[PDB]
RNA sequence: UUUGCUCCACACAAUAUAGAUGGAUACGAAUAAGGCGUCCUUGUGGCGUCGCUGAACCAUAGCAGGCUAGCAACGGUGCACUUGGCGGAAAGGCCUUGGGUGCUUGCUGGCGAAUUGCAAUGUCAUUUUGCGUGGGGAUAAAUCAUUUGUAUACGACUUAGA
RNA sequence: GCAGUCAAGCGUUCAUAGCGACAUUGCUUUUUGAUUCUUCGAUGUCGGCUCUUCCUAUCAUACCGAAGCAGAAUUCGGUAA
RNA sequence: AGAACUGGCGAUGCGGGAUGAACCGAACGUAGAGUUAAGGUGCCGGAAUACACGCUCAUCAGACACCACAAAAGGUGUUAG
């Protein structure tokens, strides 16, 4: 595409994530947002365990401007892609102020969505046993909220129903109008070089 | 492809059971040997160079193979991907001053339909 | 040592039914209807032969094989729950202060609420097995017979009281009561 | 922020101390002045 | 500024800039599972259906139906402007109608040159700084410096007596 | 200074409830001792007073596990700063 | 703290080791092109999210020379013998 839209869906963090800021660094400005669930690897309780560190871990503590500790499930992915390309690096500063991961699941885009293969699993990478967690659910426990998305995608789903009904329809009479002309001795030969 | 380790170009691929689809199943194409297609039909059945992991090539070797991928697949070897690859190939084509008949070949298959799509 | 064909034989029993598909798993008869949803994540329960409904865990080794048998059991004493009877029976024994095994209660009942363990005060109410139905008595003892259908639930009720009923200062053992478990408890059939 | 004058009521605490007896507290009371709902409209709807 | 004036539709000159100069083309969920179709009460059944964006449409010989034109045949296609309706946590989206622009076909005619029509090659969009013909408000407002203290080191803060 | 292994011993009956000789593995850097790297071609001592802030090898408080735990009263241990 | 060969740092840049006299490669006139050392190739960042057979699942790890640390003891965790 040239503006490119990756569901988070599924997509295990870091994975996710040097995708991201390589196809960023080199410039395809993405807009990849549905956050909300973008599984890291391990269990809660580990990955819990590190976040309750990690900011949390922060501290400065002359007086609290350092390691400013953030919490989003969105604003994760960027502490990822954030560190992976020179964030001040003025190159960077700009490669960067390109990506867009929005915290779940549409709005403006709402249109598009494009899954990133191999950074891909609990589905096509990790194995096939043990230990994910949601994204934003490690935020769930580190504190959001909240679950206002996770219910108005309840909703986003409610009307993508309309549509892809529509598109099974559409389509369903398309074919079931263009079926005749396939058949068609002038088609036959948009076959033999579309098809021998 | 035999499994892996074996022969020719209308020959040499034994195979089956394990994961969930299998049974003694042979050579397709090739990449020479760098992408196959193993598959018996087998009697209804995929293939690929997934693969190697244990067993291998059921019963005999060439010959009594070369007897029979063929006495009895090939032939069938011609569902979809079968037909549906073939295609993917003369995607490779005079397309060129073969465009324009690709093109204005499809371009009058589009009103043709188009409009049905309509009266009706 | 990641054996390719490890399988186990789940026994469906006439007037039973297992909805076992998608991931999950819900069996019907006798009694009526319970569902599982297994992501153990392997198995590939399956398939038809009648009876019959084998489990089977395909190249793999460690919990993949533990697993298998864990699943088989797992349904098979869901398979259980409505073929048969539930059905635990807790006990409860008293000590120079004596119980009170009523139920009551709010919104929807919780209780049973048990009062003064060891002669203690307090109000001690817990919810009751949205699923199990909690019979206290007969004839007789003592012992808040309580059981349902899901084998797992009657138990954590059972216990769940079990455990309402403390005891924290007294190294146990004499002073050394609590409305303790008894039979379980396919009930009710036998033959 | 009106102002602050005592009170002093019977301190039907009745659960010790001074049940039942005199008691004398110290209130401070604000102007209240029953205020009418100028302009009015509303607000809401959030992901805040 | 003497209301000098500022905010909408066709122009006119300077600006600059994260780097289109064929399309950003929408189901949800599984993955030890799915997707379509399909005849059913439902999580069913039953063929069928498919491993690969090397897609799909949509193309202007990257100015074909590229400029100027002429038809038969299609009522399909799509462009711009308008109204009847409808749906959007705003924007955008779907629709109804007529007017109007271009097209599927051997259709037919004429156009393309100089070495500045395989290189520059149309063009990119969006910045407001101002300079132009119809359209709307209306002069709104904030300061400055004078009052107990709810406020104050200075700032800052809180407000009236006609 | 602080934990740890082996178990001969105590613990009247029993090695480990509670402790453990001998022998052996270690952690600790608020002792002390070595060492001389940095600072006499600027570093001012001890103690207090004040005032945050961190550690846990937890004295108290929270919940639990063992006891040679009947109650109480103690001890040992875990989560815990 | 002290000896003994051989290199070396002091007198030295250059590429590796993030980081740094003595580590590794490698010795400097000024330039073009080509291969390479050591080191590295998800991403910062040039280089494969290459290709193989296994092993490992609450902090399991990812340290050629270094303040770079970690023993004795023990596990029905799992792996071969």
């Amino acid at each position: 595409e040239p503006v490119v839209v990756i569901d988070g869906k599924g997509h295990l963090v870091g994975r996710l994530a040097s995708v991201v800021a390589k196809q960023l660094l080199n410039g395809q400005k993405i807009v990849v947002v549905r956050a909300e669930e973008l599984n890291i690897s391990g269990e809660f309780f580990r990955n819990k365990l590190k976040y309750h560190d990690f900011l949390r871990k922060a501290t400065a503590f002359n007086k609290t401007r350092g390691p400013f500790h953030f919490r989003a499930p969105s604003r994760i992915f960027y502490k990822a892609l954030r560190g992976m390309v020179s964030h001040k690096t003025a190159r960077g500063k700009a490669a960067l102020e390109r990506l867009k991961v929005f915290e779940g699941i549409p709005p403006p885009y709402d249109k598009k969505k494009r899954v990133v293969v191999p950074q891909a699993l609990r589905v096509l990478r990790l194995k096939p046993g043990r230990k994910y967690t949601t994204l934003g659910k490690l935020s769930t426990s580190v504190g959001w909220k909240y679950e206002d998305v996770v219910a108005k995608l309840e909703a986003k789903r409610k009307v993508s129903s309309a549509e892809y009904y529509a598109k099974k329809r559409a389509f369903t009479k398309k074919v079931a109008s263009a079926n005749a002309t396939a058949a068609e001795s002038d088609v036959a030969k948009q076959l033999a070089a579309l098809g021998y | 492809a035999s499994n892996w380790r074996l022969v020719e170009v209308g020959r040499v691929v034994l195979i089956k059971k394990g994961q969930s689809a299998g049974k003694l199943a042979a050579i397709v194409e090739i990449i020479d040997q760098k992408k196959v297609l193993i598959d018996g039909p087998k009697a209804g059945v995929p293939r690929q160079a997934i693969n190697l992991g244990q067993v291998v090539l059921t019963p005999l070797t060439f010959a009594l193979p070369r007897g029979a991928r063929t006495a009895t697949v090939s032939k069938k070897w011609a569902a979809a991907a079968v037909c549906e690859k073939w295609a993917a190939s003369s995607w490779a084509k005079k397309i060129a001053q073969r465009e324009r008949r690709a093109a204005l070949t499809d371009f009058e298959r589009f009103q043709v339909m188009v409009l049905r799509k309509q009266k009706r | 040592m990641k054996y390719i064909q490890t399988e186990q034989q789940i026994e469906v029993p006439e007037g039973v039914t297992v909805s076992i598909k998608s991931r999950i798993v819900k069996v019907v008869g006798p009694r009526g209807t319970l569902t599982k949803n297994l992501k153990h994540i392997d198995v590939t329960f399956t398939k038809v032969n009648n009876q019959l409904i084998k489990v089977a865990v395909h190249n793999g080794g460690r919990k993949h094989v533990a697993a298998l048998r864990t699943v088989k059991s797992l349904v098979d004493n869901m398979i259980t729950g409505v073929t048969k009877g539930y059905k635990y029976k807790m006990r409860y024994v008293y000590a120079h202060f004596p119980i009170n095994v009523n139920i009551v209660e709010k919104d929807g009942a919780k209780f049973i609420e048990v009062r003064n363990f060891l002669g203690d005060k307090k109000i001690r109410n817990v919810p009751v097995r949205d699923g199990v139905t909690i019979e206290f008595s007969t004839n007789v003892k003592d012992e808040i017979v309580l059981s349902g259908n899901s084998v797992e639930d009657v138990s954590q009720n059972a216990a769940d009281l079990q455990q309402i009923c403390r005891v924290r200062n007294k190294d146990i053992r004499k002073f050394l009561d609590g409305i303790y478990v008894s039979h379980k408890g396919f009930i009710t059939e036998d033959l | 922020k009106a102002g602050m004058t005592t009170i002093v009521r019977d301190l039907d605490r009745p659960g010790s101390k001074f049940h039942k007896r005199e008691v004398v507290e110290a209130v401070t009371v604000v102007d209240t002045p029953p205020v009418v709902v100028v302009g009015v409209v509303g607000y809401v709807e959030t992901p805040r």
